[PDB]
């Protein structure tokens, strides 16, 4: 039974990422479809001087004040930090290097996402998005199933844990699209675009803005 | 820890998912033993220039208690050096740039620890590696060091 | 001497089982209500809502 | 005449003692094939060596 233990705690941390990385996938993939993309993939690494931040802030005109936080990879965080270690533009100093703020109040989210990752070496890019309050909604259905079937016949019996389950997830101001996703969409579905119905009648109304970076 | 513990279940379907196997990993310590070599304490040398046989026993505790923490240490960094670079755990820039950078280096370091890039708590180095970074500061190109603050040994990411 | 004495090292079961290592405790609070986790969800594969424009 | 022993561990790898020899000489301990990455992720074992001329 010792092995029930350790399925069990790994269980809980692989459904929390799980979860998470498919509502991030399904944010980017919305935020695109809605228009709320930016690329910065041709200047450099963007987050230049975080005028990228400010940039894709540009996209909220009236009210950029709605997004208060910005989800991204190691990556594009580290490529910040070395901008910071060299401020050719001498905004930074030796102790402000190591900072976490888009200079307009915002947390810098830092997550090894494969949702926050495309491609490899040059085709690889970075995409920080910046969310809203109650952008990415993620509802458990909590419609977990678990049956060991315990395989004989075999030298040595070995049992078979299996484990099933559903969450609801949705974009604020966006629509899944069924024709282009799915009843029961994969995170491909999920990730990929045309998949998203932008429903609000303004951008500003909607939760959330992906900035794809290089 | 068992890869792609979460498949993308899905309903309206029954296709075959292939099974998995629960792995033990195995740790390690190597034992390292360490001597000394016959150390020659006749008393005649130290009675004849009018000294305390037991001095040369003293001596040799003083010295000995020096050594065998540098050994340790030395040994200690020897295996942990081996062990990042056989993990995979190393960054070269002596071929991509020269000496240390101005804690541009550091970043690189935490490029490797990605998300964890924070658990990195110390910079164990060797002294030629600061006057380079020391250099780095009295040749600060961007400006971000004033004469009073080129004596730091911080990584500019709070790590010594 | 040592050669002719049998050594039986030393070995353990600590069982300690790796975990995931990306930081994924990204909900409500973490991301300041950005992305939020409701342990409650809905029935049918569609959860529609009809709200006036 | 002085003896000691002592044992060395680095965070995530295990010694490959069947290489480094049941009594490792200071070259073994830096011997490459005689450290065996362990944790699955880099970020689980502790220590990174940042090589600089």
């Amino acid at each position: 039974q010792e092995a029930g233990a350790v399925i069990g705690q790994q269980l809980a941390g692989d459904t929390m990422q799980d979860m998470l990385n498919n509502g991030l996938a399904a944010g980017k993939a919305a935020f695109t479809a809605g228009g709320a993309v930016h690329d910065i993939s041709a200047a450099g690494t963007g987050l230049m001087t975080q005028r990228a931040f400010n940039a894709a802030q540009r996209i909220f005109g009236d009210r950029s004040t709605d997004i208060q936080v910005w989800v991204s990879h190691s990556s594009p965080l580290f490529d910040l930090y070395d901008n910071a270690l060299a401020n050719a533009e001498q905004l930074y100093v030796f102790g402000t290097v190591n900072v976490r703020a888009d200079a307009f109040g915002r947390p810098i989210i830092i997550t090894d996402s494969p949702a926050l990752v495309s491609g490899a070496a040059e085709t690889l890019r970075h995409s920080t998005l910046g969310l809203t309050t109650g952008a990415i909604l993620i509802e458990q259905n909590q419609d977990f199933d678990s049956t060991v079937v315990d395989g004989t016949g075999k030298q040595n019996i070995t049992r078979q844990y299996q484990a099933e389950w559903s969450y609801n997830l949705g974009v604020n101001g966006y629509a899944y699209d069924i024709a282009t996703g799915g009843k029961a969409p994969n995170p491909t579905a999920l990730a990929t675009a045309a998949n998203w119905d932008k429903i609000s009648t303004s951008i500003k109304d909607t939760g959330g803005v992906v900035l794809v970076t290089k | 820890k068992i890869q792609g513990l979460v498949r993308p279940r899905d309903p309206y379907s029954n296709a075959d998912v292939a099974a998995k196997d629960l792995r033990q990993l195995v740790d390690n310590t190597i034992k390292v033993a360490s001597g000394t070599p016959p150390i020659n304490i006749p008393p005649s040398m130290l009675r004849w220039i009018q000294k305390n046989p037991q001095e040369a026993g003293a001596v040799i505790g003083q010295q000995l208690a020096g050594d065998t923490m540098q050994d340790m240490l030395n040994n200690g960094l020897a295996a942990g050096k081996a062990a990042f670079t056989a993990g995979g755990a190393v960054h070269d820039i002596s071929a991509a740039g020269t000496g240390l950078m101005t804690q541009r280096a550091f970043n690189a370091a935490q490029r490797i620890f990605g998300d964890r890039s924070t658990d990195i708590q110390v910079w164990v180095s060797h002294s030629s590696p600061l006057f380079d970074l020391y250099d780095n500061a009295l040749a600060n190109a961007e400006q971000l060091y004033v004469f009073g603050t080129v004596n730091v040994r911080a990584d500019a990411f709070g790590r010594p | 001497a040592l050669s002719d004495l049998q050594v039986f090292n030393d070995w353990a079961y600590k069982t300690m089982s790796e975990v995931l290592d990306q930081q994924v405790e990204l909900f409500n609070g973490a991301t300041r209500g950005a992305i939020i986790l409701r342990s409650a969800g809905n029935t049918g594969d569609l959860s529609e809502a009809a709200f006036w424009a």
